[PDB]
């Protein structure tokens, strides 16, 4: 079988947890190359609807391989208990890490790090995906400063330019009115997160800071306003994100949406083409220190014991292990 | 202080999604 296992990696160091996944910084020992190690486990795989977002989070991983700024995909496999993705290793940490230490980002760092997300949600866009996700930890800078998207599991894929969806989901400091309010929704959701993401950068606070119901009442209902210290064409481009109407926010107009936001007066002295080559030096160069620049992820991972959880036998023999047949994978791209 | 990873509001979610 041309597939890798479990037995081809060596286990490094635990990086990072989210609601659905452990991240691990693992070894291929035949290559002595390091990636990163995504580890999803079978239990949480109930219904047709768990199954679904683990084979979109794979294909939409084996699209970003075609993309500067989304994380790729090197391997999949499985064992009895678990999946894994094995993926690029981006050692420059998350932009939540990156907030913790800096407080609040000149409007120059922002405006870079905002038009690289922009790239990458485009294409993603381009091709039917909603990301639905956008959060400061799931943006991770590299070594150079440049950024990467990563966590595909909340993605929706195949939809046309005009098409919509209604699944109530994403991080609650991000969703947008139009998902609170039950409507059906488009790429809308993810430009609204970008707003608010870019306000936590510029501002050093969320723009919604303050029970889960109280912060659903505050989105649904704040006008936000703008410190003044910000200059105008940021100021412009914070309120146009964070419109409450999802056809008037900047970037979801289907016609004109993300020529909008390339011609935005904040955006002036964005190259866009060049960008998108990663011909821009970064405005930010991270430091990499420590074994594999492990540094730059939080301790409380870091010093977490490196280990996948042991097995409740009882629950593992009762899985259907035929729901995941085919998932081995090796991108033949290197 | 600030931002608290995983803190009040900060955790992904969805009605379609097993958590925990
Ligand atoms: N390729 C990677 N390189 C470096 N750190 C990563 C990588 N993928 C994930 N991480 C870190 O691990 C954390 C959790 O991973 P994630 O894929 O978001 O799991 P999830 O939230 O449960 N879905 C992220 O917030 C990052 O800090
Ligand atoms: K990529
Ligand atoms: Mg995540
Ligand atoms: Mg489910």
């Amino acid at each position: 079988s041309f597939s890798l296992g479990l037995q081809d990696f060596d286990l490094l160091r635990v990086i990072g947890r989210g609601s659905y996944a452990k991240v691990l910084l693992v070894r291929l020992k035949k290559t002595d190359r390091i990636y990163a190690m995504k580890v999803v486990k079978k239990e949480l795989v109930n219904d047709d609807e768990d199954i679904d977002w683990v084979q979109t989070e794979k294909h939409v991983f084996e699209q970003a391989s075609n993309h500067p700024f989304l994380v790729g995909l090197h391997s999949c496999f499985q064992t009895e208990s678990r999946l894994f993705f094995v993926i690029e290793y981006v050692n420059g940490g998350d932009l939540m890490f990156h907030m913790q230490r800096q407080r609040k980002l000149p409007e120059e760092h922002a405006r870079f790090y905002s038009a690289e997300i922009s790239l990458a949600l485009n294409y993603l866009h381009e091709r039917g995906i909603i990301y639905r996700d956008l959060k400061l930890d799931n943006v991770l800078l590299d070594s150079e400063g440049h950024i990467k998207l990563t966590d595909y599991g909340m993605c929706k894929e195949g939809l046309r330019p005009g098409d919509t969806t209604s699944t109530f989901c994403g991080t609650p400091n991000y969703i947008a009115p139009e998902i609170l309010r039950g409507e059906d929704y488009g790429f809308s959701v993810d430009w609204w997160a970008l707003g608010v993401l870019m306000f936590e950068m510029m501002a050093g606070r969320s723009p919604f800071d303050i029970t889960e119901d109280y912060l659903f009442q505050v989105i649904l209902e704040k006008q936000i306003r703008i410190p003044r210290s910000l200059s105008v064409k940021a100021a412009s481009v914070l309120k146009s994100f964070l419109n409450k109407d999802p056809k008037e926010r900047l970037g979801c107009h289907p016609q004109t949406g993300f020529a909008d936001i390339q011609g935005h007066p904040f955006f002036r002295n964005v190259d866009w083409d060049m960008m998108e080559q990663k011909q821009v030096v970064p405005p930010f160069k991270p430091n990499i220190s420590g074994e594999f620049g492990l540094d730059n992820f939080d301790s409380q991972f870091t010093n977490e014991p490196v280990q996948l959880t042991p097995d409740d036998d009882d629950i593992v023999r009762k899985i259907d292990q035929s729901e995941f047949e085919g998932f081995e994978y090796i991108n033949p791209l290197l | 202080l600030a931002f608290q990873r995983e803190g009040f509001g900060r955790q992904s979610m969805s009605e379609k999604r097993t958590k925990q």
